[PDB]
């Protein structure tokens, strides 16, 4: 019906998408083999959105697993939900990209892009009416930022009428484990503003905060973070699969949500996150769910929205609820904080309701926002880049494969053009 | 202090799991509206056979009943008034020899309809 | 014989009339498939096929395939002739341009064809009841494509209209003031009567009268179901003074452009209240003109009450009405119009207000649908216009509206024609002297 | 048709009503729920279908508690949600919060429910209010209420029955403060405001009925029988009858002295009546008995401007006139000189009722004795000086002036009640 | 729906309020965790005031525990009724206070202030009617003094129409287990008096002295003292959890009591405090519980009522009773003793009766009085202050912190203005 071609790219992207197909297969009732064994029949009526059809009545994912580094695809096929993917969709090369944007875009990465287009074009042109290509990429390196944006700029001209969901891991502020991290991002935002339509950007740092402190996991492993980001990926495309009252899909959540064309860098957030000790005292109802959405301590981006104003906010709810409480309470969280919202858009909300609740949750709502506070993520990368580029540092890898300093200058110039764009429609 | 900030939260969370007694019984208040949400009329998501609570009918009906039957005493002011609402003896509210009620006659039955 | 086609277009209107077609299955003996285990009466809404099956007359449209599919995978699949339930392939995405110039120029044919078939199956077609939105893409753009193409075809035949208007501040969309203004540019000139409601006032109406807190969109739709069942009450079961679809379209509309009446239900009541209140014809008539029972969330105290029509259902003794409706005039707080002294219309059906099982509207023996063409709706339009001026001045949310096949200049045209409606509604606020 | 919309503002009103409506039901016949197991009910009740005989009283208070007890009692079915109106947080003994703050966020509602109850009525003839004179609800709110009523109900009766800020017994410290401000307001409205201070009733309960447990329940019951008698002519029927309007232009002397004093006649108990009579006279004589009065004020220190006796039972008019004579052949009983006649007297056969549990036992007769004594000045004077002493050192005043009422208000009232005293002795001055 | 937020502030509260949240629990009918073992409908009809309905019954309290030292709430948690509180309102800083008001109001205060007011903000938002922020500190210590007055001063700057009922242990002569005890009253009373509405004062001395006549118990732990002080604070707020025939909320027990906006230090008491060999030989009626409420032997604050003049007294009764019997008993007190009542207030009482009685007690009553003889307490801490300020006593911790000496001069000055104002109305 209305399907999505999922696009694991980069070393990181395999691991987020593996958890994406861990939560979707549970929501859709799918076995680690593909044989449907579930309770309801709602998880078959739009099974075709993510999962395809095969013989034997078995559902195969529409997932394109690409990474230049072979150490990820053997791993995702040596895990819990690994024997679902169609085995030739794994399109590995055998060379590390060395977290180098030049390697993954203008060099050896180009060897693999024509093969991964073939896998996509097989799965895109064999389907009824496509909406777009959700992407989980990795802006800290070369298999991510490199293979990502090149793929993204090599899908928007063959199919230039489709959504370009681009769930991104931008460089976290103090959390940093790549020394050439600020180059790869600032060279990639240029190729991520003029192609994508919805770039839900995450940092690890806030996911480390919502897991260690808000949800209170003792030893937060990295895999616990990927369950959190799977929620905002599953909950943004859920009126599109599961039924209910007033709906919302990617284009709905774009038109009421993108003010001007280069204003699409959004910021996610889940809502009914509890802890072990605070699951059983907190009463799960529509009132408590609204507040944790807007609270900065549950927010998958390194910014309190306090230094800025939301241009637009959406909320796609999920559960058996009323609908006075859905939008009267968020009218309350629209007028009680008037400075925290724009005045040139009077009402700022798209709501949605899915009747079907999550697996083990009475209600939920992933929250996306186009706040002014995206600029600080984009201020700090620029500040990090200027200290880098001021004396031509870490550049002999980023120039020996075809990349000139003239192209570097353009990347920063459109980079700090965006922070001006998220400042022109600030307080003003 | 960040390397210290992890362990001070580690120590607190370990004591939360050593001493935590789980919920056991679903109590439900009979004297608060639980605010049911309506059903879509044309929907197999909602229009199925889910069973109802046998006791919650009994606890609502017991919440309804009467204060005369709920308590075998006169707890709180307002329950002793109207506690014994029966007439002491049969009043015989039908004879004009002792009871002196009214009947509106035929014009006074009708005449109120002119002003109303 | 006395028939009308109900085109429930848009994701709003399909669930507005979701419980309406359930409610017509309670009035007539139509079962959830369509069988009675009668007479002429089941004619305006249901047809008759062979065995005793009663196919309805509905043209359910949703340009996205999400909600109509549950009608055709639900417990009334057998009821609707499956041609009637028409979906699209992808949504309109809150876009007037998408619902009217691209996605929709595909569903237009099949939808129009269905109406030719449902019309050539009738002999007494008296009007087109279309239920849509004003904010969503389907309920603003695709319903405009119907309204304009219905004119070159079937024509001057009445095109009565029910829709949920943008609520004052309590809104579930963002770009919704853009869609609503562009709708009026293509609905003033075609829709004969365009009976209005919003979402907000009904939540209050089933917050104080019905004490059912946290209401959902199904409670909010069944009340509209009782609104339309008393408006179409006389193309059915008989009684006293009886009003067809042409009645409302000469008695509730002053001037050509000014055709936006306001609909209220009187007996909004629960089980515990109705036991303790005998709703006579007197107080049921006064409760209509009280300014919290209007289903539009406006202050009618501010505005004139130009054209008014009071419907009735049940044990309505003629006399009571004349008296009751007179009291309403005397009261100077109920402010009126001297360029039309008459103002008022009566209509009485003998069918009692039906009660849908699993509902909250208690069974009452009398009801009023007080249709009022007031000018307090110009204030709601004024708050929907400054809601648009402070967005178009800096060109927000435009890139989706223009790339999709709509000229930029239509924003100016919709703007200046909507300001004309404000001036027209003020020229009918001035006392004639 | 000769009906009376009751209104009960404040705990005092609601609770006394809970003891006043038990009476109405039991007397007529309705069971405690609104289901008659006559047309008198058409004056205090509305038969809404079947046998649901719904009442007519807008109970109103700015705190849940009290109202909730009725909304969940042996009478929860005998009303409607919008008739047992409740409020949020109390005015807390502050005329200000009841007339300038909290109350203002509840008045529009209470007014509407009266409008509805007014539309239903065929002929209104009295909005019997029930305040307490000393709190924020039964004084401050009652002000805004009675006030508004004199802008819509205009020329219509509003006979009130309040609890006078008693001299000694006073369970409140801002008690004097509210009274003065309230009186000021309830003077340009109240057509006649009966008062019954807790003290006297707490006392008449000690001997007459010998209850050795005066509680806030047994007391309200006797207050009920007063309203019962006042409005029995517009309910049952017998001989000379007295409609509410007649009470006013036959008791209220001048446009302000409208503060009668009532005393039920046979307030005997049960076993005592097996050793007593009820002679039509005896009771009328015992009505004037200094102690039996139910408002703290021996009438010796003043005169009787205009008494108004309302009887109920086997009262042969012959003995009635004999009684009012044998009590005028007594110097002690002293009337004003500007008015001979005597008292407007009425008789309603329907004998008294017997709410099961109350002492007041079955008595063939009953003479409610309402009287405009010229001595109430005594009580009034006390409060004026109580207010005076406090207002002097601006005591307990910060809280009022920080919730609406200006300092000016306290003063206006002080002089208003002072002027009152002057127009309470000038009218007593033996006309020369 | 008129609701109270509890505001725990240190050792002299954590263990007193623990008994508070144990007394109300054993009366509203709850249990260790939450299971309602109650035996009446009336018992539950107002729980909305103190508790909050959690998931599936099993209520949870409106308390927030605020302390700088970690181990003072571990005693609360490990206690018999410690599981009740939300595990995320146990808000605590790390370093100790060391009984220093400067280290509790100025330095390490501010860290555990924006975190405490967040929990107070959230707990106040989930409310229908808000007219109380009842707090339990002690003047004498440093945490409760430091946090209390600081926490008082910012609710009044945020929510300024609320009854601030602040129960507190006062510094007192005969038992004195802190040596900077004079320092932590005068800085405290300075901030306490001008931002509060209701400050029922206790000392350990008289509260100990109650034990060794009245109950004649052989050995107390502080636990019996907590039970004897938490019984008052239940009785003051019984018109708000239970109905009766004369109701009076907290605003009723202040506006009708406190004469001028300084005279709000009141004096608690419990009527049937009868011992273990004299309950069998004593009746229960309002007369016998007039001896044992109006006696100084059951008074709690510090002083003697026959050393000043009562300015406004109330007594909130509780039980099944008659009531000439409350009012004659009250009238005879006022006429047979008209030397110790201010003659410029003619009627000096506000009784209030709540039919619902205490558990295990035919009738109970809570005495509260504004005696002038609070002057015995407030002058005594000032003369201990003046022995400190003159010779530069335990003050270099204060001054070296950043506290100027002028704020110490403001401490005796406002209280010397206060003690003059409390004897001025005694003379009049
Ligand atoms: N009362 C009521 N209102 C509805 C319902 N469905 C939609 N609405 C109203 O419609 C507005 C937006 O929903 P729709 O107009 O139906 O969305 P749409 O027409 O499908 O527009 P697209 O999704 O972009 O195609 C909201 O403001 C709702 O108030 C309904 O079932 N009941
Ligand atoms: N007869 C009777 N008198 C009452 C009752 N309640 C209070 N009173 C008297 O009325 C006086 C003041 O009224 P309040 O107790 O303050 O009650 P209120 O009039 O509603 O005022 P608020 O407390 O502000 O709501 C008290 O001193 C009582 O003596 C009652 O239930 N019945
Ligand atoms: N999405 C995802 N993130 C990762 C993974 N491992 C590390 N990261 C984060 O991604 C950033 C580094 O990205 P990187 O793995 O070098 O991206 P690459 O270029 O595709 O290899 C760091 O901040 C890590 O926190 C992974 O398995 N999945
Ligand atoms: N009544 C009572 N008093 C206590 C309790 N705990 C401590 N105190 C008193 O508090 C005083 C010392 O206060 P301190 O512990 O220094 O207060 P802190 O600075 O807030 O920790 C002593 O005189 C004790 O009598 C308790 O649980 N109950
Ligand atoms: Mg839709
Ligand atoms: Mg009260």
């Amino acid at each position: 019906m209305r399907e999505i071609v999922h696009l694991q790219a980069g070393q990181c992207g395999n691991q987020i998408g593996a958890k994406f197909w861990e939560v979707i297969s549970d929501e859709h009732g799918i076995d680690p083999t593909g044989t449907y064994h579930g309770d309801s029949d709602l998880q078959l009526e739009r099974i075709n959105v993510y999962y395809n059809e095969a013989t034997g009545g078995k559902y195969v994912p529409r997932a394109v697993l690409v990474d230049l580094e072979p150490g990820t695809m053997d791993s995702v096929r040596s895990g819990p939900f690994g024997q679902i993917f169609r085995p030739d969709n794994f399109v590995f090369g055998q060379s590390g990209a060395g977290n180098n944007w030049a390697k993954g875009h203008y060099t050896e990465g180009a060897e693999l892009v024509d093969s991964v287009l073939d896998v996509v074009r097989k799965e895109a042109e064999s389907c009824d009416c496509l909406q777009g290509f959700q992407l989980t990429h990795s802006l800290g390196g070369g298999t991510g930022s490199g293979m990502g944006t090149l793929l993204i700029s090599k899908i928007r001209e063959e199919y230039p009428d489709r959504i370009m969901n681009t769930f991104s891991v931008v460089p976290s502020p103090k959390v940093s484990d790549t020394v050439v991290e600020p180059y790869n991002a600032t060279l990639s935002v240029h190729q991520l503003v003029e192609n994508t339509d919805e770039t839900y950007c995450i940092d690890n740092e806030a996911l480390y905060d919502i897991c260690f402190r808000t949800l209170k996991l003792t030893t937060p492993t990295y895999g616990d973070l990927n369950h959190l980001v799977s929620a905002t990926m599953s909950g943004v495309t859920t009126c599109l699969r599961f039924p209910g009252q007033l709906n919302a899909d990617l284009r709905k959540l774009a038109v009421n949500m993108v003010p001007f064309p280069r204003l699409h860098f959004f910021m996610p957030g889940f809502a009914p996150l509890t802890s072990r000790g605070s699951q059983q005292y907190r009463a799960l109802t529509v009132p408590e769910l609204t507040q944790q959405m807007f609270d900065a301590k549950n927010m998958m981006a390194a910014c309190d929205p306090r230094h800025g104003r939301y241009l637009t906010v959406a909320a796609v709810f999920r559960g058996r609820m009323s609908m006075k409480e859905v939008d009267e309470q968020m009218l309350n969280v629209q007028n009680k904080n008037s400075s925290y919202f724009v005045e040139w858009i009077p009402n700022n909300v798209k709501t949605a309701v899915c009747d079907i609740p999550p697996r083990g949750l009475k209600m939920s709502a992933t929250f996306i926002g186009n706040s002014t506070a995206i600029q600080e993520l984009f201020k700090r990368i620029s500040e990090q880049f200027t200290a880098m580029f001021r004396r031509k540092a870490f550049l002999h890898w980023y120039t020996g494969e075809g990349m000139d300093e003239m192209e570097f200058t353009e990347a920063e110039s459109n980079m700090n053009d965006l922070v001006s764009e998220y400042q022109q429609y600030q307080d003003a | 202090d960040e390397v210290h900030q992890n362990q001070i939260l580690r120590e607190l969370y370990l004591k939360e799991l050593r001493t935590q007694k789980l919920y056991t019984q679903y109590h439900v208040n009979p004297l608060r509206k639980v605010h049911t949400i309506a059903r879509k009329p044309m929907s197999w998501h909602d229009n199925l056979e889910e069973p109802a609570d046998a006791r919650f009918l009994n606890l609502i009906h017991h919440a309804a009943q009467g204060p005369r039957k709920k308590y075998p005493e006169t707890q709180t002011e307002g329950q002793e008034i109207g506690w014994d609402s029966e007439p002491l003896v049969n009043p015989q509210r039908d004879d004009r020899r002792l009871n002196h009620f009214r009947v509106y006659k035929d014009i006074t039955l009708y005449k109120a309809k002119m002003w109303s | 014989m006395r028939e009308c086609i109900s085109v429930h277009v848009g994701q709003a209107g399909v669930q507005i009339g979701n419980a309406c077609w359930e409610l017509y299955c309670l009035e007539h003996g139509i079962q959830p498939d369509g069988q009675m285990p009668g007479d002429d009466s089941f004619n305006t809404f249901f047809s008759e096929t062979g065995a005793g099956k009663h196919v309805p007359r509905a043209v359910f449209v949703d340009l996205e395939p999400t909600v109509i599919d549950e009608v055709r995978t639900g417990t009334y699949r057998q009821l609707f002739h499956p041609e009637q339930l028409i979906t699209g392939k992808e949504d309109a995405a809150n876009n007037y341009a998408r619902g009217h110039y691209t996605i929709g120029k595909e569903l237009i044919d099949l939808v129009l064809d269905r109406i030719r078939k449902l019309a050539d199956q009738c002999t007494g077609l008296q009007g087109f009841l279309i239920f849509h939105s004003f904010g969503g893409g389907t309920g603003s753009g695709f319903t405009s494509l119907l309204m304009e193409r219905l004119s070159v075809d079937y024509g001057k035949k009445s095109k009565l209209e029910f829709s949920i208007y943008p609520a004052p501040q309590v809104s579930t969309a963002v770009v919704e003031p853009y869609n609503s203004i562009l709708t009026t540019h293509t609905t003033l000139e075609h829709s004969d009567c365009a009976f209005m409601v919003d979402n907000e006032a009904i939540y209050d109406i089933c917050r104080r009268n019905l004490d059912i807190e946290r209401p959902t969109y199904t409670n909010l739709n069944r009340l509209i179901g009782q609104i339309v069942s008393s408006i179409t009450a006389s193309l059915r079961f008989d009684g006293a003074l009886n009003v067809d679809l042409t009645e409302f379209q000469t008695n509730l509309v002053p001037y050509p452009r000014i055709h936006f009446p306001l609909a209220t239900y009187a007996p909004v009541i629960s089980a515990e209240k109705a036991y303790h209140e005998q709703l006579s014809v007197a107080e049921i008539t006064n409760a209509c003109f009280e300014p919290a029972n209007q289903m539009v969330k406006c202050d009618p105290r501010h505005g004139k009450y130009m054209a008014c029509c009071l419907l009735y259902r049940g044990d309505v003794v003629p006399k009571d009405v004349n008296a009751a409706i007179a009291t309403i005039k005397t009261k100077r707080t109920i402010q009126f119009v001297d360029w039309c002294p008459t103002g008022f219309k009566v209509g009485i059906n003998y069918q009692p207000p039906t009660v849908v099982p699993g509902g909250d509207l208690a069974k009452v023996q009398r009801a009023v649908c007080m249709l009022s063409n007031t000018t307090a709706i110009a204030e709601a339009w004024a708050r929907l216009d400054h809601k648009f001026d402070l967005m178009y001045a800096k060109r927000a949310f435009v890139h989706w509206y223009v790339g999709e096949g709509m000229e930029e200049g239509e924003f100016s045209e919709a703007r200046e024609d909507m300001a004309a409606l404000e001036k027209d509604y003020e020229e009918v606020g001035m006392d004639s002297v």
